[PDB]
C-alpha cells in the first residue's frame, strides 16, 4: 500500500502536458479500482488544493484518463473538502484556509461549469451560501465572496453557463446586492468588480433585487456554513 | 529565509535513492535540484529523465541564450523540475518552485542562501532539503554558524 501511494505521488510530482499520455498509462497500470477513492482524495486534498497553477494540467489529466467513476469521486471529494472549510471557524488572519477554499472553488468551476456540467443545488447552493454569509457577518463574507468568484470565473468559458444563463445571473444579481452594502469591505466590492470584468459584464447593468432585505428568508436558510 | 530547511545524512552512492524517495513523499509543485558541477548536473538529469522524472537541466557549458530558453520553458511548466548549477540562477524567481534540493551541499553560506531563496516566495511556504555526506560536515557547521540557524533533520514521515 505505501509502495503504491509513493508511486502515485511520484507520478503527480512529475506530470506535465508533454508526458501526460504516458503518465496516465502508468497510473492506470498502478492504480487498481479499489485504490481510486484514495487517489481521488490525494488529488483533491494534496494537489488541487494548493497547486492552482496546475489546475489546467490536472483537469486535462481527468479528460485523458476518461474514467467517469473516478471523475465522480473527484467531484464528491471537491465538495467534501469545500464543506470542511465552509464550516470551519473563520478568521481574517487565516490566509491559508482562505486560499485553500479559493483554490478548491477555482477547481470546482473548472470541472463543472467549464465542462458544461452543473453545480447542483443538492451539492452546493451557491446563492444561498451568499445570503447566509451576509447574515452571519463580515468574517463569513471574507471567505465566501472570493470563493464564489473563483467558481464563477469558469462560467464565461461555458457555452451553457456564460451570461446571460439564468443560474449564473441569479448569483451575479445577489453579488450586485452585496456590492451595494454600506459596510461590505472595499476589498470584497473589488472582488465582485473583478469577477464582473472576468465575465465581460458591466456591474452597472446587473439587476440587484431585495433579497438582503428579506429577513424571513434570511432567517430560514438551509445552512451551509454550519 | 521564509523557507523550512532540513538535511539528511546520505552517502554519495545513496543520493539518487534518496532523491527517488523524496519525489515519492513530498508534494512538489516545481523544484530546483542543485549540483556542484556541470558534469554532475548533466549526468543526474539524463539519469532521472530515463527513470520518468519531468526535468530540464541548465549549467555552464551552454550558451546564455539556451539557458534563457530553458528557464522560460521551465517557468511555463513544460517540465516540473530543473537540475542546475549555481552560477546561472541569479535573480530567477519562479513562484511555483516550492522545493529546493541541494543534491550536492554547497561550500559557502552565500551560495546556500542564494539557492534556498529559490523556494521562498512571499505568501508561499518553501522547503529546502540538503543531502549531506560525511565530507560536508565542516561546511554545514560553517554555514549554520554564519547564518545563526540550525538546519533540522528531515522529519520521520519525510
Amino acid at each position: 500500500e505505501e509502495n503504491i501511494q509513493e508511486k502515485i505521488a511520484f507520478i503527480f510530482n512529475n506530470l506535465s502536458q508533454s508526458n501526460m499520455t504516458q503518465k496516465v498509462e502508468e497510473l492506470k497500470e498502478t492504480v487498481k479500482e479499489e485504490f481510486m477513492p484514495w487517489v481521488s482524495q490525494y488529488l483533491v486534498m494534496k494537489r488541487v488544493s494548493i497547486e492552482p497553477n496546475f489546475h489546467s494540467l490536472y483537469s486535462n489529466f481527468l479528460d485523458t484518463l476518461k474514467n467517469p467513476e473516478f471523475n465522480k469521486m473527484v467531484l464528491n471529494e471537491t465538495y467534501r473538502n469545500i464543506k470542511v472549510l465552509l464550516t470551519s471557524d473563520k478568521a481574517a488572519a487565516n490566509f491559508s484556509d482562505r486560499s485553500l477554499l479559493k483554490n478548491l472553488g477555482h477547481w470546482l468551476g473548472m470541472i463543472t461549469l467549464a465542462k458544461n456540467k452543473p453545480i447542483l443545488h443538492t451539492d452546493l447552493d451557491v446563492k444561498s451560501l451568499l445570503l447566509e454569509a451576509y447574515v452571519k457577518g463580515q468574517q463569513e463574507l471574507l471567505y465566501v465572496v472570493p470563493f464564489v468568484a473563483k467558481v464563477l470565473e469558469s462560467s464565461i468559458r461555458s457555452v451553457v453557463f456564460r451570461p446571460p444563463n439564468p443560474w449564473t445571473m441569479a448569483i451575479m444579481n445577489v453579488l450586485a446586492e452585496l456590492h451595494q452594502e454600506h459596510d461590505l469591505k472595499l476589498n470584497l466590492k473589488f472582488e465582485i468588480e473583478v469577477l464582473c470584468k472576468n465575465l465581460a459584464l458591466d456591474i452597472n447593468e446587473l439587476k440587484p433585487g431585495n433579497l438582503l432585505k428579506d429577513k424571513d428568508r434570511l432567517k430560514n436558510l438551509d445552512e451551509q456554513l454550519s | 529565509k521564509g523557507v523550512t530547511q532540513y538535511y539528511a545524512y546520505v552517502t554519495e552512492r545513496q543520493k539518487v535513492h534518496c532523491l527517488n524517495t523524496l519525489f515519492s513523499r513530498l508534494q512538489i509543485n516545481q523544484s530546483i535540484i542543485f549540483c556542484n558541477s556541470s558534469q554532475r548536473v548533466e549526468l543526474l538529469a539524463k539519469k532521472i529523465s530515463q527513470l520518468g522524472y519531468s526535468c530540464f537541466y541548465i549549467h555552464a557549458k551552454m550558451r546564455q541564450e539556451h539557458r534563457n530558453r530553458v528557464f522560460h520553458d521551465f517557468r511555463n511548466g513544460l517540465c516540473r523540475n530543473l537540475v542546475c548549477t549555481d552560477l546561472f540562477t541569479r535573480g530567477i524567481d519562479i513562484q511555483a518552485v516550492n522545493v529546493v534540493i541541494n543534491f550536492d551541499f554547497p561550500k559557502l553560506a552565500e551560495t546556500y542562501l542564494h539557492r534556498i531563496g529559490r523556494s521562498g516566495r512571499f505568501g508561499h511556504l518553501g522547503l529546502a532539503i540538503n543531502l549531506i555526506t560525511y565530507d560536508d560536515r565542516f561546511n554545514l557547521k560553517s554555514i549554520e554558524e554564519q547564518l545563526g540557524t540550525e538546519i533540522k533533520p528531515i522529519p520521520s514521515n519525510i
